[PDB]
């Protein structure tokens, strides 16, 4: 069989000649399916059963069928993932051979209508929410620093200044700090057909912040090619619910204030004029401390800066050396 | 005087343990337990404020950015201890 042998090693040579190829864009998974019965690749790998929302970025513009790329981990080896169009056409192929998938039943009732299953059990309509295949994030994941309370309010944002220096003033080669006065919480890119781009076009969505909140995406995503985490000081994220839905989905670090009793002297240490809102200070903190902890990836319940900033440092110490 | 005293000490020391058990069942040790950790955190979180109280985005940061380190760099420990030793001398 000369046909299989001649092109079997095509992927075994083209993925190592450019061992210094620069990565771009990104991939996040939603469905983890094996490759024993679904190999269909010259790579001859076991499969793509890595995980849901896996960490890997791809830029190798291969054919319109499959995309061989790189997996970011302790070792700088290569990997392989299905094409976004390949997953869409095959996610139902596994269910294609599921006999009664359209409407008939096997409960001793054979011969009622028969006929092939209707086309609705395919990609002809698939109109649940028009969820696309694997989406794209920046070259690394963005960083959102929630806690201890509503940001920009005296004590709260000043907790962020203390830990800041560290990260940036510790890499200077992976950190490009930035500030955004943009409402990320009400920002979503699942627009129907087109977001607002003009200024005086006299449309129903003309005088809206959507146009000026999408303008900061170009500062993220592809702009992160310098391999920097890109922090933000936006006073919009107070719960890991609104932001962990769209393609942004940044790393959320929650500064833990332990029991909600030590926070009393933390806020009242300034005396007067710190209780203009009063109530919103001590349960917006606990709101975060309600949602599935999983949401935020790094919990910072620790003492004076010398040990808590290490927790942040060790999280990115292995992370920065794993993305190359 | 050496056996009666032993009896009295034993009875008192076994009697003081029953109330300890009753307090443990009621849970009076928790109040001391929480006060220790909360005070530790209420001091363990003040560094965030103090280390960022002098953020410079007049220039008193010239000293405070190193006074905090210098007085806590295991030098002012063994030097103040030496001065206390000299005072005791």
């Amino acid at each position: 069989e000369s046909a299989r042998r001649e092109v079997e090693s095509q992927a075994q040579q083209q993925l190592e000649r450019a061992k210094h190829k620069p990565v771009a864009f990104a991939v996040r998974t939603n469905v983890s399916y094996c490759g024993v019965l679904d190999e269909e690749c010259p790579v001859q790998g076991s499969g793509v059963n890595f995980e849901a929302k896996d960490f890997l970025h791809i830029k190798e513009k291969y054919s319109n069928d499959w995309w061989i790329g790189r997996l970011v981990k302790e070792g700088g080896d290569i990997a392989f993932i299905p094409s976004p169009q390949r997953l869409e056409s095959i996610r139902l192929k596994q269910e294609q051979k599921a006999r009664r998938s359209g409407n008939p039943s096997s409960l001793s009732d054979i011969g009622n209508r028969r006929s092939p299953p209707p086309s609705l059990a395919k990609q002809k309509q698939k109109q649940a929410e028009h969820v696309p295949p694997y989406d794209v994030v920046p070259s690394m994941r963005p960083v959102v620093l929630v806690g201890p309370s509503l940001k920009g309010y005296e004590v709260t944002d000043m907790m962020q200044k203390a830990l800041f220096d560290f990260l940036k003033h510790r890499f200077d080669g992976r950190i490009s700090i930035t500030r955004v006065t943009a409402d990320l919480s009400l920002a979503k890119r699942s627009v129907l057909n087109n977001p607002g781009k003009r200024t005086i076009i006299e449309r129903s969505s003309a005088r809206s912040s959507i146009a000026e909140v999408q303008s900061e995406i170009e500062r993220i995503f592809e702009l992160a090619k310098s391999l920097q985490l890109v922090v933000l000081d936006a006073d919009t994220i107070n719960h890991p619910a609104q932001l962990a839905k769209t393609s942004l989905a940044p790393i959320i670090v929650f500064v833990k204030v332990s029991s909600p009793k030590v926070l009393q002297r933390l806020i009242r240490s300034r005396g007067k004029s710190q209780m203009k809102h009063l109530t919103v200070q001590m349960m917006a903190y606990d709101k975060l401390v309600q949602c599935p902890p999983e949401s935020f990836d790094v919990i910072l319940d620790e003492n004076q800066l010398e040990d808590a900033c290490e927790h942040l440092a060790e999280y990115l110490e292995v992370y920065w050396r794993a993305t190359h | 005087s050496f056996f009666v005293l032993n009896l009295v000490l034993g009875v008192l020391s076994g009697e003081f343990s029953k109330e300890r058990e009753k307090a443990k069942a009621r849970g009076d040790f928790q109040k001391l337990r929480e006060k220790q950790q909360l005070e530790e955190d209420l001091k363990g979180y003040l560094d965030w404020i103090t280390q960022a109280e002098d953020i410079d985005p007049r220039w008193n940061r010239f000293c405070r950015r190193k006074c905090r380190a210098a007085v806590k760099s295991n030098v002012f420990y063994w030097l103040v201890i030496f001065l206390v030793f000299l005072n005791t001398l």
